[PDB]
RNA sequence: UGAGUAGCGAAAGACGGGUGAGAAUCCCGUCCACCGAUUGACUAAGGUUUCCAGAGGAAGGCUCGUCCGCUCUGGGUUAGUCGGGUCCUAAGCUGAGGCCGACAGGCGUAGGCGAUGGAUAACAGGUUGAUAUUCCUGUACCACCUAUAAUCGUAUCG
RNA sequence: GAGCUGUAAGUAAGCUUUGAUCCAGAGAUUUCCGAAUGGGGAAACCCAGCAUGAGUUAUGUCAUGUUAUCGAUAUGUGAAUACAUAGCAUAUCAGAAGGCACACCCGGAGAACUGAAACAUCUUAGUACCCGGAGGAAGAGAAAGAAAAUUCGAUUCCCUUAGUAGCGGCGAGCGAAACGGGAAGAGCCCAAACCAACGUUGGGGUUGUAGGACACUCUAGUUACAAAGGACGACAUUAGACGAAUCAUCUGGAAAGAUGAAUCAAAGAAGGUAAUAAUCCUGUAGUCGAAAAUGUUGUCUCUCUUGAGUGGAUCCUGAGUACGACGGAGCACGUGAAAUUCCGUCGGAAUCUGGGAGGACCAUCUCCUAAGGCUAAAUACUCUCUAGUGACCGAUAGUGAACCAGUACCGUGAGGGAAAGGUGAAAAGCACCCCGGAAGGGGAGUGAAAUAGAACCUGAAACCGUGUGCU
């Protein structure tokens, strides 16, 4: 389903879309078995492999109040046929 | 207060939620992402849709 | 009350006795923005229209051009306002 | 946990005087005697007091 | 007030070229000096973004500072084989029914939890500003499923 | 009934007179932890069984239900041990658990410092702390009573009796009740005799002027006790709507102030508006109003229902109970001449010509009838909601906290704990020029005022500087 939440476009994950692989951010409590099934799913492709991480909240500050930012979940899809998941 | 017009059956009640999450939701939302997305407006509105589509269907229990 | 639109006429401030026409509400701080009443100088020189308590305009009778108070008459289904000291619907 | 199946007998608490009139605390218990009585299904053994074995109870 | 007084936390720096409003103190170069069973290379505990890049000089840095473990913005952690769980138990803890106890509760049987120990399938090379038995290249191993098999049937499995 | 997208300003994109936003009633959705309940665990995490379904050539993955312990009830149900009985398996259960207002109430258990000018009996004190069980109140409650009148008649609370009677190393100290005056105010159900049925369940029966059984003529619903399920109109609360009466001049940046003319009042409470307003605004007095939900009451329906006197041959009226000895406790009362009532141990009655009490005890008189149960009101308290009040505080005060406070911070942990309000009526929050890298400043503008420029109302003293008359 509705896996996918927003693409990434970085420097790091540019470098990246030139060897078909596409850089996610995905539900911190799913596993990549999942994120599998959900490419092909809406794009119909055909998914080689997964690959996921985890990062911690960082510390935040505007004006005196301190707070954090959201955890996040990146999974990296491998793919073997097609391309062009965005703009 | 708001407006409802949704007169349809039940086999219709289950695409129109759908259709409005295929593409009237997921759609609009990797446009903000990689930015190609004026109008945003449209996101709240067709949330709320899907929820009036929800409220109606379980009134039908 | 004083809704935008209406003609009314300015009993306490500087611009006191100048007839003007409201163009814009604001019902959470009660005031009113009148035309050509308080211009004010903001260095951006522009010269823009400030806004006045909504208790120092008063609102004219059709019938003499004289400030009146406005109250309400219960005619049909709906509400009319009435003019005190007179009996036009304002 | 320790009082009579039958009558409701159990320990009370009170003063140990001295000739002096000195006070500290003292308990006074019960004469329970573990017995075998019948009951609707396998005769257990409960608690009971000498005072409710007198006049004739099961034993 | 003491008073522009005590102190500035073990130690070798010198010159040339830059940047800059401002240079004993920042960057580059040369020479010289110190450790080297360690001032070198990994890594457990613990800390929790202090890591990288582009900018900045109010406060912190015992001096200065154009610089930073400090401020702003944007980034970075990829595993069937590595450590741990889907395996095992020591000490200890907890405990169905059970025993004891003014109440609260204490102790304990079968059963569980619990590594500092046992069992357990992958290596070499390359690459980025920030990751590497994790990404890429080449060559392997282990478990399970599906389709046909030479050979099977008192076979097989426990 | 016209603007709106919360602090909050910002820009961007939008909704709304086909009734946005907003206010009230009723619904639907409601991640994870937590009694936490499939198992485990270092809370907010990990790992499963079983039955249905989504997807795949198949495995691997996903979705929706359900699976703790104890307790009470139907059912199958060998043990040892013939029969039976422990154990075992499944089913049903708005059955239980935890939290809570560190207030009020009942019970279990229960100190010390202190006073006695030392201290042991005594006092602090049945207080603090701990544990259990509740309720909106709880506890008590229908005479084995108080007393001594020509008698009253369940319980609780207030006034007085009264610092009296009394208790006390007769020291320090402790300290009542009845009478009388008030608030509030109903009383009832069972066991036994006895009759009918197959030990059972029905009926009969509840007391002191002596009642009941047996035998003699015999018919107000009280759902707060008294027996327990429901349909039946008026109010109250939860959104709101109408709602009288003023103009002119002067000073000022601004009028509500001063000076003249008026008006309203079942409305001269209060708050705001550029300074001090009954008549500018929100209001006030007085009226009007409910889709829907809840509460309290009343009118039929509905549901139970046996009433009093005469006879007393005979029978019944609560047992290891009352009471006694020993050891303690509680009664204002410290064992004292200690009645009255509670616990542990050991003994242990009577049956209406009976039993108890009237402060050891006996006799006579008077009053009552123990050893079963239930019961509203007057009473106590405030985590709260609604509407108000004060010769209470005004930022070192008032709650620790007027401000992002149980927070910064400190400690392994239990736990301890601050400081910090104010521009202006209106941001109109200083366009533009000059010195500088910037901070900062000098003009020019805003404003009544900038020595009101966000380090902002007023701005004292300590302390630090510059310039000057006399020495």
């Amino acid at each position: 389903r509705d896996i996918l939440k927003r693409p990434v476009i970085t420097e790091k994950s540019s470098e990246a879309m030139a060897e078909d692989k596409y850089t996610f951010d995905v539900d911190t409590r799913v596993n990549k078995t999942q994120v599998k099934m959900a490419v092909e799913e809406i794009f119909n492709v055909k998914v080689a492999s997964v690959n996921i991480m985890n990062y911690k909240p960082k510390k935040k500050r505007m004006g005196r109040y301190q707070g954090y930012t959201n955890k996040r979940r990146k999974a990296i899809v491998t793919l073997k046929e097609g391309s062009d998941d965005l703009f | 207060m708001k407006a409802k017009e949704i007169r349809d059956l039940t086999t219709s009640e289950i695409e129109e939620q759908i259709k409005s999450s295929k593409e009237e939701l997921f759609n609009l939302r990797f446009q903000l992402a990689t930015g190609q997305l004026e109008e945003t407006a449209r996101i709240r509105t067709v949330r709320k849709t899907i929820a009036r589509l929800k409220t109606v269907a379980r009134e039908r229990e | 009350h004083i809704k935008k639109g209406d003609n009314v006429k300015v009993i306490a401030g500087k611009d006191k006795g100048k007839e003007g026409k409201v163009i814009a509400t604001l019902p959470k701080k009660d005031r009113v923005v009148v035309e050509g009443v308080n211009i004010m100088k903001k260095h951006q020189i522009l010269e823009t229209e400030a806004a006045i308590h909504v208790s120092n305009v008063q609102l004219l009778d059709p019938k003499t051009n004289e400030p009146t108070r406005v109250g309400y008459k219960f005619v049909d289904g709906k509400k009319v306002r009435i003019a005190k000291k007179s009996g036009e619907e304002i | 946990g320790k009082q009579c199946f039958v009558t409701g007998r159990k320990a009370s608490t009170g003063n140990r005087r001295s000739h002096a009139l000195n006070s500290t605390k003292r308990r006074w218990n019960a004469n329970l005697q573990k017995v075998r009585i019948l009951v609707d299904g396998k005769p257990k053994k409960v608690w009971v007091s000498a005072r409710a074995l007198k006049s004739g109870k099961v034993t």
